[PDB]
Order: C-alpha cells, then structure tokens, then sequence
C-alpha cells in the first residue's frame, strides 16, 4: 500500500513565457482528459453581472469564430472525443476526454473555446430563455434551494451570497457585450490551468499547448492575479416555509478555514466520523454515525450528509438533512448533540476509523481520468502545486483523538451558526435554540 | 398541542440573525423613544379621561365633607 502510493508517478508541472501553468498525471490508459479549469466563478461577478460566467457556459460549447456550432460540436462527436464542463462560486473549467491520441487536438479546441465563442446575437438571445426554464427545473430540486438559501444567509451582503447562476433579471437582461466583458475579464492564462492525465506525456502538451495558447502580457496587471475581498459570515437563519411539501430540508452550519487551512485535513477526518444515512443502507449496526444509527432507531431522517465545503479564504462546516414534517426537531436535536460529543468527549476508536474511511475516499477521488485532471487542475487553482496521495496521507494519517476535539471544538463549539430550511417547517426551534445548542452542559 | 400541527402555513420566508451579531437595544432614538410617544400619544385620550374624571370627585368630595363640618357664621347671629 505505503508502496503503491510510493510508486505513483509525480505530476509534473511547468507555466508558461504566458502565465497558463500546464500540469498532468502520463498513466498508459489509451484514454484520457485534458481541460482548463479558471480561477473565476460567480464570487467573481457584481450586482449586475452576476449569471454571466453562467450565461457564458451554456454558450462555450455553441460554436466559436475559427468554427461555427454545425461544425465545432460535428468535429468533436465525429471524434468520440467528450466535452463537458462547470462554474462554482470560485471555480470554472471546460474538460474533455478522448483517446490520448489527440492531446493535440483537444488541446487545440479547449484553446479555441476559452478564447474565441462565436457569442452569437441569435444563439445567446436562445440560451437566454433555455436557462430562465433550465432555472425554474434547479428551483424544485429542494436540495439545492436549501444550500443557495445557506450560502445567502451565511455569507450575507457578500459576493458569495450570490447564487451561481444568478437572478432572472440579470439573465432576462444580459448584454451580448456584458458576456465578452466578463469573459475577456477572467479568462486569462495567469488564472488558467492546463491539466491532463492518461497516456499524454507532458512535452507534447506544453508544446501543443504553448502552440494554441499564444497570449502575450504587456503590462504589470495582466501578469498578476488580484485578491478578492473578504466574505463576512453570519450567524443567522432564513426559513422558507411551505407545509406544501412532502418534507422539509434543514442545513447548519459554522465557518471554515479556507484551502490553505492544514486544519482541514482534521476537520475533513471529523466528517468522516459523523458520515451519512440514507434510507438505502442495512445498517441499524452502523459502525459509529450514531446520527446514521439513531436516525435509524427513532426514524428521524430520509437522509443526511456532513460537508466541509471550502473556498479561497473561507469556508462551510456543517450538516443536512432531509426529514419528515415530524421528526425535524429530535433530528437536529441529536445531530447537533454530535457536533458537541464530536468536539468535546471523541474517542481513538473514532478517529482511527474516521481515517480509513477518508483515506478510501481520498483515493477513490482519483478514479479514472476525469476526476484525476479534475485534481490537477483544482490542486493547483486553489493549493499552489499538487498533492499526491501519498501526502493527503501523511496529513490524514497523523490525525489522533484529542487532534480532532481541538479542532473541531475550535471551529465549532459556541458559534453561532448558519441554518436554513425550506419545506414544511413549523416543528423546527427556533434560533435560539439550535443556538445553545452549540454548547454542551460539561 | 404541541408543535408540528398548528397551522397550514405557506411561503412565508423570515430572515433573522443571531443575538450576538446584532445589537439588544438599539437604536434608543432613531425608533425607541419616537415610538414610545407615538403611543403615549395614543391612548392619553383614552385612558386619561376617566381617571381625570374620578380626580375631580374625589376632590369635590374631600372637600365638601371637609366643609360641611365647620359652622356658618350665621347658624346664630344671636
């Protein structure tokens, strides 16, 4: 194992005369995925330009100036090649998969699209409405409603308050212009990267790249990549309230550190103590989640999930679950008794599995081609360089109780934190009480 | 009853913040105060009469019985 890990191929990395770093993992897989992935997301837009980063991408694929839909979308099919890609709040990236036999090619079309879309005045007008519908299907999806409504709340009168694809009048109103500008404003080689793994050897990638990619810097500006401004968060609460609904959605949660932060190595080893339940399980012996085990005995969740979703300098610690109209107060009740038990009395037991399972995951994170580029490509937009597995381990691997207690105590204990909840609602306390419920009666 | 079954409640949404992101007594003048008179100046003119009203009387009492105890000059003018 320690050696399996030892003998994985490093991932090499080199920038540009541009800016653009160009990193990959050469396997031997006949297949493979190349992709850039921007240092640009919603966080990045304004009261106005908000949704164009996301108008932007139901446009990327459309066609580009060097060619045309018709012919850009025929190309690729015809080559059994995959183009696929997204946008977060701080994170972009356009990736494709085909057979290592084209690193070249794709290589070639990535450029053509992150720097030449055709932007068409007749296309953009038609994904204008596409997305105004394609947004009022993601609006039923309770699930993700309930996490846009946190991040609202949670980082209050911030650019990530902000939801990614942003509000129907932005996108009702988007100027085939204001799209350039938000595209010639963010995509530049300094916040780009270029990641790849499979049977690609790196040389004929920077080559191929350093051969499409021909951006050139003037000034001081263009070369240096700007900070944003700090995101506030806030201990409050929204609740959207509709007894309309089979069951409500509640979710928790206290600031996190932020990338850099080592910590969230412990606090990502916490998670894995508390884990997650889904009424598609066998388990009313699950190993520890006495939240999953619990839940289980007194039937208080459809399911739940525990998430340190991070960014820049920023962060979410928290939970969510799913849960009939009746049974939402004894489950945060217990959940939120966890946190404390999970801060305040954990034991070596816990933790010493809290890590396997991470560990598992760790790994299976790298499981094919795609989702490997995928960590190449954030690794290094987020961290500065990559870290190999055999690192993550160490990190993870050196996580013992009283580790776990300090941190998460640290991040969690007394706070107030961020909840929000839509659905049929009533049963749930009021802030107050989720409030101390932060404090356990040592 | 309990809760869980008080009402049939639908698209109401609420935002409030923790008690220690915000301030207990604010804003003495800007709202406070205004208010407190905007109540003052309310109800005076309804509650104030009656009781007014039972002052007087209770003076004119007091003072009638503390008068019809001294003796008119006149009950003997011989």
């Amino acid at each position: 194992y320690a050696q399996a890990l030892q003998s994985v191929p490093e991932t090499q990395v080199s920038q540009l005369d541009n800016g653009v770093r160009v990193a990959s993992e050469q396997s031997s897989q006949p297949t493979c995925t190349v992709g850039v992935w921007i240092d640009a997301g919603s966080r990045y837009e304004s009261e106005k330009n908000n949704g164009a980063g996301y108008f932007l991408e139901h446009l990327a694929f459309k066609g580009t100036k060097n060619r045309p839909q018709n012919a850009l979308e025929k190309e690729v099919e015809s080559m059994g090649a995959h183009l696929n890609a997204y946008s977060s709040r701080e994170h972009t990236a356009y990736y494709i998969k085909a057979l290592s036999k084209d690193v070249p090619k794709a290589v070639e079309l990535l450029a053509d699209i992150v720097q030449n879309c055709s932007l068409e005045d007749s296309q953009i007008e038609k994904e204008r409405d596409v997305i105004v519908r394609e947004l009022q299907e993601n609006d039923t999806s309770m699930r993700e409603v309930v996490f846009n409504y946190l991040h609202a709340t949670a980082f209050q009168g911030t650019g990530l308050a902000q939801s990614v694809e942003g509000p129907s009048e932005n996108i009702r109103k988007l100027s085939r212009a204001d799209l350039t500008e938000y595209l010639s404003t963010h995509y530049t080689a300094p916040r780009m990267v270029l990641a790849a793994a499979g049977g690609v050897e790196h040389q004929q990638l920077l080559e191929l790249a350093q051969k499409h990619f021909g951006g050139v810097p003037f000034t001081y500006d263009d070369d240096a990549v700007p900070t944003l401004s700090k995101c506030r968060f806030t201990g409050s609460q929204i609740r959207h309230r509709e007894d309309g609904l089979p069951l409500a959605h509640v979710a928790i949660a206290v600031e996190g550190p932020g990338w850099a932060h080592p910590d969230l190595v412990a606090l990502q080893v916490a998670n894995a103590i508390i884990g997650h339940y889904d009424r598609t399980y066998g388990g009313g012996l699950h190993s520890s989640s006495p939240l999953a085990s619990i839940a289980v005995t007194n039937k208080l969740c459809q399911s739940f999930q525990t998430f340190s979703i991070c960014y820049s300098e920023t962060g979410l610690f928290g939970f969510y679950f799913v849960c009939d109209r009746m049974s939402i107060d004894d489950m945060m009740f217990v959940l939120q008794g966890q946190w404390m038990r999970l801060c305040t009395s954990i034991s070596e037991s816990e933790v010493l599995r809290g890590k396997n399972f991470l560990r598992n995951a760790l790994v299976s994170h790298l499981d094919g081609t795609t989702p490997v580029c995928e960590d190449i490509g954030r690794e290094l937009l987020t961290y500065g360089r990559r870290i190999p597995l055999e690192e993550w381990e160490e990190r993870l691997a050196e996580v013992d109780a009283r580790m776990v207690r300090e941190v998460c105590s640290k991040y969690i204990y007394d706070q107030c934190p961020a909840v929000a909840g839509p659905g049929p609602i009533e049963q749930l306390p009021d802030y107050n009480r989720i409030r101390s419920g932060m404090f356990w009666l040592r | 009853r309990q809760f869980g079954h008080l009402t049939r409640v639908r698209h109401l949404i609420t935002y409030s913040l923790s008690p220690f992101e915000q301030r207990p007594f604010p804003h003495y003048f800007s709202k406070g105060v205004p208010n407190v008179w905007r109540r003052l100046r309310a109800c005076i003119l309804r509650v104030a009469p009656p009781f007014l009203a039972f002052y007087l009387l209770y003076t004119w009492g007091t003072q009638e019985f503390e008068k019809s105890k001294r003796k008119n000059p006149a009950a003997y003018v011989n």
